[PDB]
RNA sequence: CAGAGGUGAAAUUCUUAGACCGCACCAAGACGAACUACAGCGAAGGCAUUCUUCAAGGAUACCUUCCUCAAUCAAGAACCAAAGUGUGGAGAUCGAAGAUGAUUAGAAACCAUUGUAGUCCACACUGCAAACGAUGACACCCAUGAAUUGGGGAUAUCUUGAAUAUCCUCAGCACGUACGCGAAAGCUUUGAGGUUACAGUCUCAGGGGGGAGUACGUUCGCAAGAGUGAAACUUAAAGAAAUUGACGGAAUGGCACCACAAGACGUGGAGCGUGCGGUUUAAUUUGACCAACACGG
């Protein structure tokens, strides 16, 4: 309890999810760099 | 051996499923024994009321409280 | 056969005791280079106060007193005092909620050498017309009143020697005259030393030691059945 | 929505910031200290039956003598104090019921 | 191998009562706990993992502890209990009062009482971690 | 001297090369129990042993000084739990990663035994928290009772100045039961009151839910990341507070042989009667799947 519905996962692990997704892009872009 | 103890009082149906009574037993005992009027609390399976009569296998062990 | 190997020994408290031979022990024989003297010398006895002293009353059964085995002498332990302390379910018992715990930590040296920390340790009250729902000390009164424990133990426990300072703290006359001294500062439901521990020793004397323990009684248990 | 007005604490909003937590007398979880559930516990040592065969049987203690007691200051956190049943959920008008002293 | 008193003179042990809630300990040494005189626990006693700090183990180890040192010579003892106490639970296990009053009843004396479970004044982590054991 | 540990029960682990347990010590690193509170201090983050020391901060007291010097904010600046980063140090405890043992359909989890990084210190970074009172700062008015912390003012008790008593007062953290407000929960001199009878002052942010605090650019950062921050597109709701039901491996109080306990007979195993289903058949007419199946008499 102690919350209400989220829409979709765990905020927190949807957020953590997003900051993976950052690092990777940032990765590809400095490898085309 | 056993000893023989009196219930003096039934304390009330103890267990999940209410076949154990708990009862208090007075250690009928010859007089100048140290066990002379020793009470103690044992669970007892089966049908038994104030005033019945018990064989006590061990008189060492008590029963916990309820 | 384990116990064939023993001896028995009897534990001789100082003089300024009444019982003197509280306590017995055992001990492995003396066997090849191994003396048992050589290890019973060290060892520390705790008893309860007032056991030693059966004349005291209530108050000296919450007290504990520890003594170490300076010399053995036949089969006599000849002991000086270690230490003293309440048990833990007196000082435990001593504990209010609305109303303050001070401690005071004292370190004194008796005029023999003989360094001991002294661990101190009192309660505010309310007064008898109070209504506060607290008796919480302010901090300057707690200061002071740390000051003054330290300046009187320092004071009365440097002049004297081991034996004697052994008997203010047993017979308590040293509590008392603390307690006396110190509720003008703050009203105090109780003031009492919770432990004395001697941290430091001189060095071992044997007149002194045989003058500690007066006339010795003798040990039995040498002797044959 | 908000079910108490002290959030279940005591620590009102400009009283102090941060108050250390200890460990849980169960399980060991961390619990600020102004939350947690404290009782402090007088115990006997034995119960009367054993505390009689006991007496007996000692020279120390008796009708003159009592016998020790054990004293803990016991902290649970939520959980292991609902569990206990040292602490029990209430009912919406019943919440606001504080006892100061032991009853 | 008693020492040489007169007849029905007490002659004291401490006994070191144990009681985790996984096991229980009777010991009886001298009164400087240097020298042991018998040492019987639980699960010198029963089988199952299950039950050495239980009651009965507890009293078995009790009734062990008097028959060896009646042949001791000791025959009264100061009593000293303590639970696991440090950083964990500071109530004794359930095993302590069998435990003592298996003493008194076997026909041993009994001194002074008290519980020396060590307390910190302050004290390193406990285990488990913020959340504590979670079942 | 034969076990100890651990669990719901175990096993991993320790142990006659003496473990566990017992007494007194030694060393190292953390931490400062009980007292500890709807208590105190701090701008916030935070802050509990003692003593000695450095600078501060607030309140109170004042017929001291002074004379508008203020309030609040882009820009700019300083501080900021934990985790994390760098360099030295430390390394007891606990413990991300990992290891092993259990549990399980599986169990990379919860549980057990361990254990690296960490956890602690100095110096330098990072600048994010449910960094919360989810409530910006300054100022005014505002009902009642019992309290509490510090300082003052006036006039019963105890010790020998301290504390306590009665009353008043300024400042502080709050509690219970008035207006008034609010969608309500609730708030109430501690406003969320004094607002459609709408104006004391300054300032930050918001404008259906997602996409998204994402992309691009840029500044900062050793990095991790921080700040700023869209659109295409998608969607009719998302959301809030209360009400009544229903449900809960929530609590409490009761109850029942279509429940159990103590039991007695059976059934499930065999043969056979009967009903139901499958297969078959030209058709094997159909209904019914605790509350169908010797039921539709
Ligand atoms: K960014
Ligand atoms: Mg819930
Ligand atoms: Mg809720
Ligand atoms: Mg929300
Ligand atoms: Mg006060
Ligand atoms: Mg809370
Ligand atoms: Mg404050
Ligand atoms: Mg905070
Ligand atoms: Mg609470
Ligand atoms: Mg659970
Ligand atoms: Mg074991
Ligand atoms: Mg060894
Ligand atoms: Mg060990
Ligand atoms: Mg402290
Ligand atoms: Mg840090
Ligand atoms: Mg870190
Ligand atoms: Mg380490
Ligand atoms: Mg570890
Ligand atoms: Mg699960
Ligand atoms: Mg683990
Ligand atoms: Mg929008
Ligand atoms: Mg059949
Ligand atoms: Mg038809
Ligand atoms: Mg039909
Ligand atoms: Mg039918
Ligand atoms: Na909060």
């Amino acid at each position: 309890g102690t919350v209400s519905r989220p829409r979709g996962m765990r905020p927190k692990w949807h957020k953590k999810r997003i900051k993976r997704l950052k690092l990777r892009r940032r990765r590809m872009r400095q490898r085309s760099k | 051996q056993a000893q023989v103890g009196l219930i003096i009082k039934v304390l009330g149906r103890t267990g999940s499923r209410g076949n154990v009574t708990q009862v208090r037993v007075r250690l009928m005992a010859e007089a100048g024994s140290p066990d002379y009027n020793r009470t103690i609390v044992r669970n007892v399976k089966g049908p038994c009321k104030e005033n019945d009569m018990l064989s006590l296998m061990e008189t060492e062990r008590e029963a916990r409280r309820l | 056969e384990t116990m064939a190997r023993k001896e028995w020994y009897d534990v001789v408290a100082p003089a300024n005791f009444e019982k003197r031979q509280f306590a017995k022990t055992i001990c492995n024989k003396t066997q090849g280079t191994r003396i048992a003297a050589d290890v019973l010398r060290g060892r520390v006895f705790e008893a309860n106060l007032a056991d030693l002293n059966q004349s005291a009353g209530e108050e000296e059964a919450y007290r504990k007193v520890r003594f170490t085995v300076q010399e053995v002498q036949g089969r006599n332990l000849l002991t000086q005092f270690h230490s003293m302390e309440v048990t833990t379910d007196k000082m435990a018992s001593l504990l209010r909620k609305w109303c303050t715990t001070m401690e005071t930590t004292v370190e004194v040296k008796t005029a023999d050498g003989y360094t001991m920390r002294l661990f101190v340790v009192a309660f505010t009250k309310p007064q008898a017309n109070q209504q506060s729902r607290n008796c919480y000390a302010k901090q300057r009164l707690v200061k002071w009143l740390r000051m003054r424990i330290t300046k009187m133990i320092k004071r009365r426990l440097s002049k004297v020697q081991i034996k004697e300072a052994v008997s203010l703290l047993t017979r308590n006359v040293l509590s008392d005259a603390l307690v006396r001294r110190c509720n003008p500062i703050l009203p105090l439901r109780e003031l009492r030393i919770r432990k004395v521990r001697v941290v430091r020793t001189p060095k071992f004397d044997a007149q002194a030691l045989l003058s500690a323990h007066g006339t010795i009684p003798a040990s039995v248990e040498a002797d044959q059945r | 929505t908000t079910k108490r007005r002290n959030h279940g604490r005591s620590k009102p909003a400009h009283s102090r910031g941060r108050v250390k937590p200890i460990h849980c007398f169960n399980c060991g979880r961390l619990t600020p200290k102004d939350k947690a559930v404290g009782r402090f516990v007088v115990r006997r040592m034995l119960d009367a039956a054993s505390a009689r065969d006991v007496a007996e049987a000692s020279p120390v203690y008796g009708a003159n003598f009592p016998m020790p007691r054990l004293y803990m200051k016991q902290r649970f956190c939520i959980a292991c104090a609902i569990h206990s049943r040292t602490v029990r959920a209430r009912p919406v008008g019943n919440r606001k019921i504080r006892y100061t002293k032991k009853v | 191998y008693g020492p040489n008193v007169k007849k029905g003179d007490l002659v004291y042990g401490v006994v070191h009562i144990f009681a985790s809630f996984n096991d229980t300990f009777v010991h009886v040494t001298d009164m400087s706990g240097r020298e042991t005189y018998v040492k019987v626990t639980g699960g010198m006693k029963v089988k199952a993992d299950r039950d050495e700090s239980s009651p009965y183990a507890a009293m078995m180890a009790a009734q062990d502890v008097v028959a060896r040192c009646k042949e001791c010579g000791i025959n009264a003892l100061h009593v000293k209990m303590r639970a696991v106490g440090g950083v964990r639970t500071k109530s004794p296990g359930p095993g302590a009062q069998a435990a003592l009053r298996a003493l008194a009843r076997a026909g041993m004396k009994i001194g002074r009482i008290e519980d020396v479970t060590p307390i910190p004044t302050d004290s390193t982590r406990r285990k488990g971690s913020r959340r504590g054991r979670r079942l």
